[PDB]
C-alpha cells in the first residue's frame, strides 16, 4: 500500500515568460492584452459620430459647399475625418486660430445652426449674391452657406453697422471673414471705399481688420485671399460688426452644448449599425483586459494602449504531462 | 523550482489529477485513483485569483485620448506633445511587461511551495508508519484500506 | 522538559494589504501615506504669502482702488488667491500676456514699488487728474495707483516723450495701458489729435500702438476700452515713451527680486500664525512620510501626492493571537 | 506561507512572547516562560528597517508644484498641461500601491522563511537527545535545566 | 570518508545593494550604467557635426560676416552651439518666430546655399550697398552675407516687385528683414517715400510690414531696428516681394533636405576624428550598458539617461571566503 | 538567506571551487578536492543570464532627446517642457535602481535556494549510508573510493 503526493498537469500549450525563463509551458493562463477590434466605426453608447467624409471641419463650419449633408446634423459622440477629408475652406487665406477652433469643438456635445444674420433684411443697403468660382457647386459659381459676401450697391457701400444679442442661453460661435482683392481696382469694383476696415466687437472681443492689397500667387486660380475668424460670444452678450468694405459677415451660426468624452479621429474605416463603449480608429473594442495593442488613440472607455506584443499571467503551474 | 517539488524531486505532473492542482495518488488493495487537496487547491486559487485581479485593478480604465493639431508655426509644441505621448506609452509598456514577467515567476515558485509544503505535511503524520520511496511517494508498511488512506488526506491519520 | 520554537502575537487590529491577500491583520507595520493637514495658511519658512484676497494678479500690479490694502506688502514666501479674487482691471479691454506675467510673479521674492514718472513734474503739458467710475473708490470715480490718464490740456496734447533709465540694479517691470475711444469725438475731446498712436520702446521692447475707434457693448459702463501692456526692462537699459494721445502711462513700477520656491495657489483657508515648511490650498503639512493624498498643488518639501485611500507597509507578522 | 512555519506547523503566535518576532518557549524544573532570539530577530529588524527606508528614500522630496493659467485661445496647452499632470499621477499612484503590495508580500514572507530557519537550526543541535512532538516543540531525552536551556538559545548546546 | 556541498567563494571585492541589506560583497556582478564617455565631439556615424563655434543659428543663417567660414558647409549629422556663441544678428532687432526656426533646422540633414536674388540684375532701380558699421568685417561696415541692404538711387525708391518660383523640388527657407529707422530723416534719405510698407506672399504665406519709426536706447551704437523674418517656400510655389522702401531683400536662400535623429546641442568640448553612434555635450560614448548617467542630452542611439551613481546587478552568489 | 543554506548551515564558501557556483568537495583514501556542480551551476547560469538579458531588453535604446528654446514671452511652456522633462526622469531613475534593488535580494535568495535544493537531493541519497555531520557534510558508513563519489555527483549511487 502506498499514497503519493502530486501535481496537476494537462494538455495545455500556453506559454508564458519569466525573469529567468522564457517560453514556459504551463496548465492555466490568463491573456491580458486586447488585439481584437470590429474593424468598424460604431455608435458610442447609442449615439453615432458625425462623420465629415470628405470634408474637414473647417469646411464644415464655413459651410462649403460641397458639405452640405452635414449642414442638417445636430449631435454626435465623436468626429471622424477620414485621409481624404480635403475640402474646407475654397477661397484660399488663412483660418486664424484653426486648431484652437478644432479644440473647442472637440468638446461640444450638440449645437443649433441658426439665421444669426438673415441674409433678406438684414443688409438693406449692400448687395448679398457675391460668388466665386473657387466655391462651385452643381458646375456654377455659389459661396459658403454659413457666411455672405457682401459688395457694393448701386455704385456705393454705406458704412454698415450690425449687431445680434446672444439670447440662447449657451455660448454662439461665429464665424466670418475679411476679403483681400489682389489690386486696387477691384477693391473699388467690390467695396467702393479704397481704405476699408472691419470693426468686430464683444464684451471680451475686440479686433479690427484692414484690407492688405496685393499680387499674390493663385490658388484655386484666385489672386485675392480670404482670412477666417471666429469668436464665443457669451449668453447674454453682444456681438457687433462695423464696416465700409472687405466683410465676407456671418449668415448662420452655432449654439454650443458642451459634453465630455469626445474628440477628433482620423479613419478609413466605415460607419456600421453597431454600439460599444471604446472605438479606436481602426475599430471598436470590446473588452474587459486592462491593455490593449490595438490603437493609442482612443474614444470612451477602453484598456490601456501598449506596444506589447504579448501579456500572459500564468495561473496553473508549470506543466509536465511526463509521457 | 525554488522549493524543489514541481520538475524537482517530483518529477511529473498528472494528468489523471483534473480536481485540482495538488492531490495524492495512492494505490490501495481496494483500488488507485486519485484525488486532490481541497484545503491547498483552494488557497492558492484564493490567492492567484485575488493576484490577476489586482493586476487588473489597478489599471483602471483608459478615457479618451486622441491626437491635437499643430499650425506650421508650433513644431516646438508638436514636437513636446510628441515627447509626452511616447514617454508615457515607454513607462506603460515597461511597467506591463516587467510586472507579468515578475509576477509570473512568484507564481510559479508559489506552486513549487504548495506542493512542497502538502508534501512535508503528510511526511510529518506517516513518520515512521512508512518509508520515503521516490518521486515524493510514501510506501505504508502497516498497509492501509482506502477508508485509511483518507484519513491522510483530511489531516487525522493518529499514529506516530 | 521541553522546548519550543515560536513567534511574537499581540492585540494589534493593523491590517494591510499583499499581493495574494487582502485585508491581512498584522503586528507591527507603518503608515507611508500623510492625510493629515493642519487647515490654515502658514508661514514658509519664517516668512507669510501674500494673501489677494478680493483681488486678483491684474488688480494688484495695476494698482485697483479696491486692492490698497496691498500697497505696501514687498515680500511674500507664496501667493494666495482665492475664490472670491474678482477685482482684476476696472476699466474693461484686454491685458496682453497676463499668463506669463503671473507666471514671472511666481518667481518673484519681493519687489520694490517706486515711482517711475512722478505725477508731477513728469507731464508738465497735460492733464494727469482723468478718473472713471469704473475704478471707483469710497463711491467716487478714481484711478489706478500706479498708472496715470493723461489727457488735453488747455485745448492741445503735444506730442510726448518721456524714458526712464533703470539704475536700480534688478529688472524693474513697467506696465502702462491704451486708451480706445468708443468715437471720434470723444478722442478729439480728450486728446485732440485724431490720428494718435503711442510707441514704447527699450533695447530689447519694441512696439507701437494705434487707438482703434469703435462703438463697444458696455462693460462696467463702459463703452470705451483700456488695454494693458507691460515688460521687463533689463537692468542699466531705458524704456523711452512717446505718444500724443491715448496713452495710460506709467506711474509707479516694480524692481523685482528673483526666488525660488514661490508659486500662486487658489484658497480658501485662513492665514494664521503658524510656520510649516509643506503648504498645500487645504493646509499645511508637517510630515516625514513619502507620500500624501491631501493636494496635488504643493508649496516647499512636501511628500509625493497620489490618489491612494491607504498606504500602509507590514513590518512586523501575520498576527495570530492564537487565543 | 511560503515556507510553512508561520500558520503552517506552528499553529499560532504568542501573545506571551514580547520581546522580539521569533523565540522559544521552554518548561523546566526550575520553571517556565519565554525568551526571544535576539540574534533573529535583530537581523530581521535589520533587514525590514532597511526595506522601510529604501521605499521612503526612492521617493525623493515633492518640490513646489502648482497650476498654471492659459487664455481663451490656449486651450490646447491648458489639455498639454492636464494630459502631462494626470499622467505622472497615473504611474506614481500606480507605483506605490505596487510596491507597497509587492513587498508586504514578500515581508509576511520572509518573517515566515525566518521562523523555519529557526526551527530548524535548533533540530541540528539537538538531533537524538530530544525528539519532534510537533508544532515546532522539542522533549528532551534528558534534563536540560535553564544553564542549558540557554545554550539552545544561543546555538551552543553541547551535543 | 566524508562529501561535503558548498560553494563557490573568491577574492571579489564587488559589492550591490538589496532591499534588506547594502553593501553586499558578491563573487560576480555587472555593471549596468555608463559613467564613462570620450571630452570629443565626434562624427555620427561618418558625418560631421556643424560648429557654429562663436556663432548661433542666427549669425548662420542671416550670414553674420563673423561666420563666413560657415558658408560653404552643406550638410552635417548635428549642429553645436558653445557657450561662446553671441553672434547671432549684429543688427539691433527682433528676430520673429526664431526658437521655431531652429526646431525647423533641427530635422534639417543638408541644404543648399544658393542665389534667390542675384545682386546684380535684381533690382536695377535702386542701390544695393547699405552696409553698417553694426555689422563689420576688417574694420570696415560690411552687411549680412545673405540679405541686401536695398536704398534710394538718385533721389528715388520707386516700388519693387519681385519673384521667386522654387523649381529646387524641396522646401526653400527665405529670410529678409524689415528697417525701422529711429527718424523721420533717416526714413527720407535711405528711401524716400515717408510712408512706405512692404509686402511678402507665397500660396500659404501673406504678410506685411509697416515702417516704425522712433528713437530707441542704442545697442551696438544704432537707434535704429531691424527686424528678421523667414518662411518656408513649397516646392513649385511662388515667393513675391513688394515694397516701396525699409525692405532689407533676401539675396541667398537654401534648398532644404529634411532627416532624423539630428537636433542642436550646446557644447564646450572639442571636435576630433573619431566615429561615434552616441554623442553627448561631455563626450561621446560607446557602450551596451541599459543606462548612463552622463549627460541627458544625446544624439543617436544611447542608454537612457538616469541621476543614479551606481547600477550594478549580482550575478553570482554572497561572497564569503572564510579566511 | 530565505533558504538557510549559504551563510547557513554551510557557514562559508571555498575558494578552491573554481568549476562553478555550486559544488562538491571530496575526501576519500585515494584523495581530496572539489569539484562543480555543472547541472546545477548551468541552469543557475542560464537563469541569471536571461534575467540580466530581460533588464537589458527592456530599457529600449535612447534616441536623439535634445532641450529648446524659448521666447521672453514663453516662460509658462519653458517651464511645462521642464516639468515634463524632470518628470520623466524621476520615473525612470526611481524604476531603475528598484529594480536592480528588488532582483538582487532575488537573485541572492536564488542561489540560497539552488544549494539548499542540491544538498537536499545529495542527502536523499545518502540518507541510510552515512550520518549528517551538519556543516553540509556526510560520513559515509562504508567509505566509498572516488568511482563512488561520483556515482553521488551524477545522481545516481543507489545503495539504499
Amino acid at each position: 500500500d502506498t499514497i503519493c503526493i502530486g501535481y496537476h498537469a494537462n494538455n495545455s500549450t500556453d506559454t508564458v515568460d519569466t525573469v529567468l525563463e522564457k517560453n514556459v509551458t504551463v496548465t492555466h493562463s490568463v491573456n491580458l492584452l486586447e488585439d481584437s477590434h470590429n474593424g468598424k466605426l460604431c455608435r458610442l453608447k447609442g449615439i453615432a459620430p458625425l462623420q465629415l467624409g470628405k470634408c474637414n471641419i473647417a469646411g464644415w463650419l464655413l459651410g462649403n459647399p460641397e458639405c452640405d449633408p452635414l449642414l442638417p446634423v445636430r449631435s454626435w459622440s465623436y468626429i471622424v475625418e477620414t485621409p481624404n477629408s480635403e475640402n474646407g475652406i475654397c477661397y484660399p487665406g488663412d483660418f486664424i486660430d484653426y486648431e484652437e477652433l478644432r479644440e473647442q469643438l472637440s468638446s461640444v456635445s450638440s449645437f443649433e445652426r441658426f439665421e444669426i444674420f438673415p441674409k433678406e433684411s438684414s443688409w438693406p443697403n449692400h448687395n448679398t449674391n457675391g460668388v466665386t468660382a473657387a466655391c462651385s457647386h452643381e458646375g456654377k459659381s455659389s459661396f459658403y452657406r454659413n457666411l455672405l459676401w457682401l459688395t457694393e450697391k448701386e455704385g456705393s457701400y454705406p458704412k454698415l453697422k450690425n449687431s445680434y444679442v446672444n439670447k440662447k442661453g449657451k455660448e454662439v460661435l461665429v464665424l466670418w471673414g475679411i476679403h483681400h482683392p489682389p489690386n486696387s481696382k477691384e477693391q473699388q469694383n467690390l467695396y467702393q471705399n479704397e481704405n476699408a476696415y472691419v470693426s468686430v466687437v464683444t464684451s471680451n472681443y475686440n479686433r479690427r481688420f484692414t484690407p492688405e492689397i496685393a499680387e499674390r500667387p493663385k490658388v484655386r486660380d484666385q489672386a485675392g485671399r480670404m482670412n477666417y475668424y471666429w469668436t464665443l460670444l457669451k449668453p447674454g452678450d453682444t456681438i457687433i460688426f462695423e464696416a465700409n468694405g472687405n466683410l465676407i459677415a456671418p449668415m448662420y451660426a452655432f449654439a454650443l452644448r458642451r459634453g465630455f468624452g469626445s474628440g477628433i479621429i482620423t479613419s478609413n474605416a466605415s460607419m456600421h449599425e453597431c454600439n460599444t463603449k471604446c472605438q479606436t480608429p481602426l475599430g471598436a473594442i470590446n473588452s474587459s483586459l486592462p491593455y490593449q495593442n490595438i490603437h493609442p488613440v482612443t474614444i470612451g472607455e477602453c484598456p490601456k494602449y501598449v506596444r506589447s506584443a504579448k501579456l500572459r499571467m500564468v495561473t496553473g503551474l508549470r506543466n509536465i504531462p511526463a509521457r | 523550482g525554488l522549493f524543489g517539488a514541481i520538475a524537482g524531486f517530483i518529477e511529473g505532473g498528472w494528468t489523471g489529477m483534473i480536481d485540482g492542482w495538488y492531490g495524492y495518488h495512492h494505490q490501495n488493495e481496494q483500488g488507485s485513483g486519485y484525488a486532490a487537496d481541497q484545503k491547498s487547491t483552494q488557497n492558492a486559487i484564493n490567492g492567484i485569483t485575488n493576484k490577476v485581479n489586482s493586476v487588473i485593478e489597478k489599471m483602471n480604465i483608459q478615457f479618451t485620448a486622441v491626437g491635437k493639431e499643430f499650425n506650421k508655426l508650433e513644431k516646438r509644441m508638436e514636437n513636446l506633445n510628441n515627447k509626452v505621448d511616447d514617454g508615457f506609452l515607454d513607462i506603460w509598456t515597461y511597467n506591463a511587461e516587467l510586472l507579468v514577467l515578475l509576477e509570473n515567476e512568484r507564481t510559479l515558485d508559489f506552486h513549487d511551495s504548495n506542493v512542497k509544503n502538502l508534501y512535508e505535511k503528510v511526511k510529518s503524520q506517516l513518520k515512521n508508519n512508512a518509508k520515503e520511496i521516490g518521486n515524493g511517494c510514501f510506501e505504508f508498511y502497516h498497509k492501509c484500506d482506502n477508508e485509511c488512506m483518507e484519513s491522510v488526506r483530511n489531516g487525522t491519520y493518529d499514529y506516530p
